[PDB]
């Protein structure tokens, strides 16, 4: 069965502005392939065409595209939920970053806002363990929808927030990872956390449009973690 | 800052959805609308006490809100500080307006 | 300089976002809306004539459509800004599913309020 | 100098456990250092691993630090350096309790200590009773591991050169390393990174297979960085094959699965590993077990059907609610790759090459070796290498599950701690020359011009197809001989091999080209040298010397680059804490 695409393309040094081309593959019709199958092949066939990969698995967060409109991970979105009669699969970038190259984004205002929130323990030190920390499994749970984040950028990349203010508004993803941090129970400067939080951007830009959680390839909520924050900032400063 | 502005937002859209019902009750049982009957409920000191109310809920919630959306928008300070500054002006025109006209009934 | 993707008409808008700018353009149409209802307010005040002239303003079909309009964008202001808050207080999950089925029920009671505004203004 | 120069005490290549490790604690002991990565270093292939780390906490019961060394010194089917495999088990538990402080969210049991699970190769009191001591994050405890290392990075401020692919080694004129050339992905920018340290954490490799749970960035990049450099690497045919990848995907489902009750059937629902493994049964070590499963394949007992020859894994008996709370990663990619819940039913797998037991040899400071013409160990000045790049060698003929984590972790601190005695130990380096350098870039130049030579997606597939038939599971005197002359062929070919796409914004088809090269000296040096080694122990298995042999083969096989022939070393049996343990029969 033949597989029709239309892949968004753009070289800085023989493109004017970004352009779409068109694809051709072949498919073996009695077997279902991922998104990324299809790309390494198209490179078989088109080498200049870039794109990020690597785990193939959806843990390392690589290849999150924009697929028939709508974010996710390649190397997990099989070719049967792309595929409509007579239209083609089409492939862009994640939305509103700068793009570097074909379906290469860079990533960097992404991780800008992840590292304004601090992402790492901070522990003042004050009755330290005998050994590890304790952290009962009630204590821990509350980790569980937080830490399996892979950055993969695909809910802020899709939050109008995030294209509006991307440098002051800190985005589904981070503010996911701010509360990771903002509830364990190991972190001791959750205060100071939310006194870098109070302004009228960082967390507050969030409007519940609900873009983040449908996209989210490992069924994280940032809307919940956002509204979490909310809720912490208002104890403390209302 | 912003937790400031949350609420703010807020308990104004509170009053506001309260005068709303206020109003709508009315309008919702009245039938025959005459200038007479018009006229005494905007005379009641309770009409124009919620309606002034109303009109200084609408100052703070919309200018929240009106800045919410040229912060998104309008990204030249320059323009962006003219468009606040006819927005602010209006909304502190309409409580004052509104003064005039409840005053003088 | 590099170029970005951000062509609206690629990308799809699950419901909860069409909800959230259709709050935003409701938002702002009812803060030039509050100015045009106070100039017909105060009109409607001044004098026993400044009445008869208003309802006659009020005659008009073209004005009956802006009116409901008017009212229309204020009632889905209003409904779906009280879903939002809902879920800020935690009355309202906040699941995908559940913001697709508060999403639809704020549309169909913002339709009914619609028409309790169309048949108020006829 | 007609390429920029960025000069740093240390330049560690890659940003894996290993090398975030390593790069941390070079930095906290006030030298300048620079970590490249080929990718975000988040996206590097630790990412990925389950199960957990192996150490002896204690947690879940008593347990002794010269257990885990005897399990690990059985383990490696006594070719690991147990000197080396002293220093880790005894180091560990600091090591790990090190990284629960930096925030790792581990699992934890009721009185909030970390969890520990069952693992293959774990006994209590030198070969007794199933023990538990694998500390877990669910089962994405290699996902929690790195981003915890790249937060405790962002912390430190680390000099991170994100997205640089490096080339090859400079050597100066008295034969030390002093730095390598790297490429910028983005810009095409090509660099020389100056360092007294050169520091190789790049991963392992299993690319060369047609099958690998590994990465499509796993293509041996440190070996073939070695081999070109004239260093030489050790145990290289010495794959472990997990024995639980999912058949017709290679993708991994944990042995955290059997760790925690589950069990392999074969299709007449046997569970067959209790008649090969007695003992340690479904958690016997990854050589027998892979060479189980496929046994039971080849004589006609292992299941057919959409995925293909397959043994079952059954989880089902475990429950819903141990299965997604201590094991929804392989719950996620059973569904997805498999369209098996493993709720209901049974895992398809098959053993799938997928660690590196060879690589650079290592001692415990991390510092490169080599050998003179006596035969005698050489530090390489200016080299050092860390994680599964490296041969230390704690893993010898088969690695215990477990044992990488806890590796990557225990020898990349401990080159950081080390570096200024090897620095100074090593002397001043003297510059590397412009010739120097510029011999580093011979192999990106060649791809640069050659547009009408060979298909390179063509010689890959050879290349792996190769590797898969004659260096799987099982191999044969002959068939490896054939299998080394046919890549000699396809070594030839690649010498003559086209780069399509020539330009220098984000072109990955340079980088895989590069990659490629590398793919090709680690599959080269892998064949050699299990041709080589005439005898059976852990994951090398022949019919042609089908068993082990102690009086010619206690030993390391070591393959030369400059000759392209093999020699061997000494594997080290002088623990310092404990008397050794001597060779013996091992079964599970
Ligand atoms: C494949 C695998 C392995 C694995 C596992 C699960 C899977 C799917 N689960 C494990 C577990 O539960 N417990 C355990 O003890 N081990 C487990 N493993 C094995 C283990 O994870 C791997 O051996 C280990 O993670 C390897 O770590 P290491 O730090 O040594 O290497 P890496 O994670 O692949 O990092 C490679 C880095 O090097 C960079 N690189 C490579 N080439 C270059 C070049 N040319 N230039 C610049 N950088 C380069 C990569 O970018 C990466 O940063
Ligand atoms: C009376 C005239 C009103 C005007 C002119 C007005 C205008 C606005 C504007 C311009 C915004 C910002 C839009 C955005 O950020 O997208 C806003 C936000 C909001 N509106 Fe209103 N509004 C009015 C009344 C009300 C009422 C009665 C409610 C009660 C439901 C309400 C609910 C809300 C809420 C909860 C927000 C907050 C969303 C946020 O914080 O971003 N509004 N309003
Ligand atoms: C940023 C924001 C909105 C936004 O811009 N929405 C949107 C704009 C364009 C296209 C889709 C959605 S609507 C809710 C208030 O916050
Ligand atoms: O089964 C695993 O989790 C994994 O494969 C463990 C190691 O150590 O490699
Ligand atoms: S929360 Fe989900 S979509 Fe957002 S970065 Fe993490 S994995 Fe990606
Ligand atoms: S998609 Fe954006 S606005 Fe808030 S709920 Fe979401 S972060
Ligand atoms: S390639 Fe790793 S997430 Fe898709
Ligand atoms: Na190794």
């Amino acid at each position: 069965m033949r597989l029709e695409f239309s892949i968004y393309r753009y070289n800085p040094d023989v493109d004017d502005a970004p352009r779409m081309q068109d694809y051709t593959l072949e498919a073996d019709e009695g077997r279902d392939m991922m998104l990324l199958d299809a790309l390494i092949q198209l490179k078989e066939k088109d080498p200049s065409l870039s794109f990020r990969r690597s785990c193939r698995e959806g843990v390392c967060g690589s290849d999150g595209l924009n697929m028939n409109g709508k974010n996710g991970l390649a190397c997990i979105t099989p070719i049967s939920a792309l595929n409509q009669p007579g239209k083609k699969i089409v492939i862009r970038p994640l939305p509103g970053l700068p793009v570097i190259r074909d379906l290469v984004v860079d990533m960097g205002q992404f991780y800008a806002q992840y590292e304004k929130i601090k992402p790492y323990l901070l522990n003042n030190g004050q009755n330290p363990p005998a050994r590890e920390h304790l952290q009962m499994p009630e204590q821990r749970e509350k980790l569980d929808g937080l830490y399996e984040c892979i950055l993969c950028a695909c809910c802020s990349t899709s939050c109008p927030s995030f294209w509006w203010n991307p440098d002051k508004f800190i985005g589904p993803a981070g503010l996911l990872a701010a509360y990771r941090f903002l509830i364990d129970s190991r972190d001791t400067e959750t205060d100071s956390r939310l006194d870098g939080l109070s302004d009228a951007f960082s967390v507050f830009r969030c409007t519940s449009i609900m873009n983040c959680v449908s996209v989210c390839p490992k069924g994280l909520n940032p809307t919940r973690a956002i509204g979490h924050i909310k809720s912490m900032l208002l104890q403390r400063n209302a | 800052n912003g937790v400031h502005d949350f609420i703010l937002v807020r308990a104004t859209a509170i009053v506001l959805t309260l005068y709303i019902i206020y109003m709508v009750g009315f309008f919702a049982t009245s039938g025959e609308l005459t200038y007479e009957v018009w006229i005494g409920f905007f005379a009641s000191a309770f009409t124009k006490v919620f309606t002034l109310l109303a009109l200084f809920s609408i100052l703070i919630h919309a200018w929240i809100g009106m800045w919410q959306v040229l912060t998104d928008y309008v990204k030249p300070l320059a323009l962006r500080l003219m468009l606040q500054l006819v927005i602010v002006v209006a909304l502190v025109v309409y409580v004052i307006y509104g003064f005039v006209v409840v005053w003088g009934v | 300089q590099r170029p970005v993707n951000l062509d609206l008409q690629t990308i799809r808008f699950p419901i909860t976002a069409i909800a959230s700018i259709l709050h935003r353009v409701s938002g702002v149409i009812t803060f030039v809306a509050v100015g045009i209802l106070l100039w017909l307010l105060g009109t409607s005040l001044s004098s026993p004539e400044g009445f008869e002239q208003a309802s006659a303003i009020m005659g008009s079909f073209f004005v009956k459509f802006i009116m409901w309009g008017i009212l229309t964008a204020l009632a889905y202001h209003v409904v779906v800004g009280i879903r939002h808050m809902m879920m800020d207080f935690g009355y309202l999950e906040e699941t995908f599913e559940a913001g697709k089925r508060s999403a639809k029920i704020s549309f169909v009671i913002t339709v009914v309020l619609s028409l309790l505004a169309g048949v108020l203004v006829w | 100098m007609k390429l920029p120069v960025r000069e740093f005490d240390a330049v560690v290549i890659g940003a894996g456990g290993a090398g975030m490790r390593a790069a941390l604690q070079i930095s906290q002991s006030g030298q300048t250092c620079a970590l490249l990565s080929k990718v975000f270093p988040t996206r590097s292939h630790t990412v990925s691993a389950q199960g957990g780390i192996t150490v002896a906490l204690g947690n879940t019961h008593e347990d002794n630090w010269e257990w885990h060394m005897y399990d690990t010194v059985k383990g490696s089917d006594y070719i690991g350096d147990q000197d080396a495999i002293e220093y880790m088990c005894k180091t560990g538990p600091e090591a790990i309790l090190e990284l629960e402080h930096m925030g790792l969210p581990f699992s934890r049991l009721d009185d909030g200590r970390i969890y520990q699970r069952p693992f293959g190769g774990q006994s209590k009191n030198f070969g007794g009773e199933q023990a538990a001591r694998t500390a877990a994050a669910a089962d994405r405890t290699g996902h929690a591991l790195l981003h915890t290392l790249y937060q405790q990075n962002l912390k430190n401020h680390t000099t991170i050169f994100s997205e640089w692919y490096a080339l090859d080694l400079v050597k100066n004129q008295d034969g030390a390393v002093v730095g390598c050339t790297a490429l910028c992905i983005e810009t095409g920018e090509v660099v020389y990174f100056k360092a007294r340290a050169t520091v190789l954490a790049t991963g392992g490799a299993g690319r060369i297979y047609q099958s690998t749970t590994n990465a499509h960035i796993n293509t041996g990049d440190g070996v073939g960085m070695a081999i070109r450099a004239g260093v030489p690497v050790q145990d290289m045919e010495m794959w472990q094959f997990h024995p639980t990848g999912i058949a017709g995907a290679g993708v991994l489902v944990t042995e955290g699965c059997r760790g925690e009750g589950g069990y392999l059937l074969n299709k007449h629902g046997e569970r067959f590993m209790e008649r090969y493994a007695p003992n340690a049964k479904d958690l016997a070590g990854r050589d027998v077990v892979a060479r189980s499963i496929m046994i039971e394949i080849r004589e006609g007992r292992g299941c057919d059907g959409p995925w293909g020859p397959h043994a079952k894994l059954k989880l089902d008996h475990l429950g819903k609610e141990v299965l997604e709370s201590r094991l929804p990663g392989i719950l996620e990619l059973s569904r997805t790759f498999a369209h098996v819940d493993p709720v209901k039913e049974p895992i398809p797998v098959i053993p799938t090459c997928h660690y590196m037991m060879g690589g650079i040899p290592t001692k415990v400071t991390g510092q490169a070796l080599t050998v003179n013409e006596k035969g005698e160990d050489v530090v390489v000045p200016g080299l050092f290498a860390v994680g599964e790049i490296a041969c230390v060698s704690v893993h010898g003929a088969n690695r215990l599950g477990g044992n990488s984590l806890l590796d990557l972790v225990v020898f990349g601190r401990a080159a950081g701690l080390h570096l200024q005695e090897s620095i100074a130990e090593q002397g001043a380096l003297r510059d590397a020359s412009e010739s120097d350098v510029e011999a580093s870039l011979d192999r990106l130049n060649r791809w640069n011009n050659n547009r009408n030579g060979e298909d390179p997606v063509a010689i890959r597939k050879a290349l792996q197809e190769c590797m898969q038939h004659n260096f799987s599971v099982f191999r044969e005197g002959d068939a490896m001989a054939k299998g080394l002359e046919q890549l000699k062929v396809i070594r030839e070919r690649l010498k003559n091999a086209r780069l399509d796409d020539t330009s220098s914004e984000f072109n990955t088809q340079r980088v895989e080209c590069l990659e490629l090269d590398n793919l090709m000296e680690t599959a080269y040096a892998t064949a050699v040298s299990a041709n080589f080694r005439t005898e059976s122990r852990g994951a090398h298995s022949r019919f042609d010397f089908p068993d082990r042999d102690d009086e010619n083969w206690l030993c390391h096989s070591l393959y030369l680059p400059e000759s392209e022939s093999m020699t061997r070393r000494s594997v080290n049996m002088e623990p310092k804490l404990r008397p050794a343990f001597p060779p013996k029969i091992r079964t599970y």
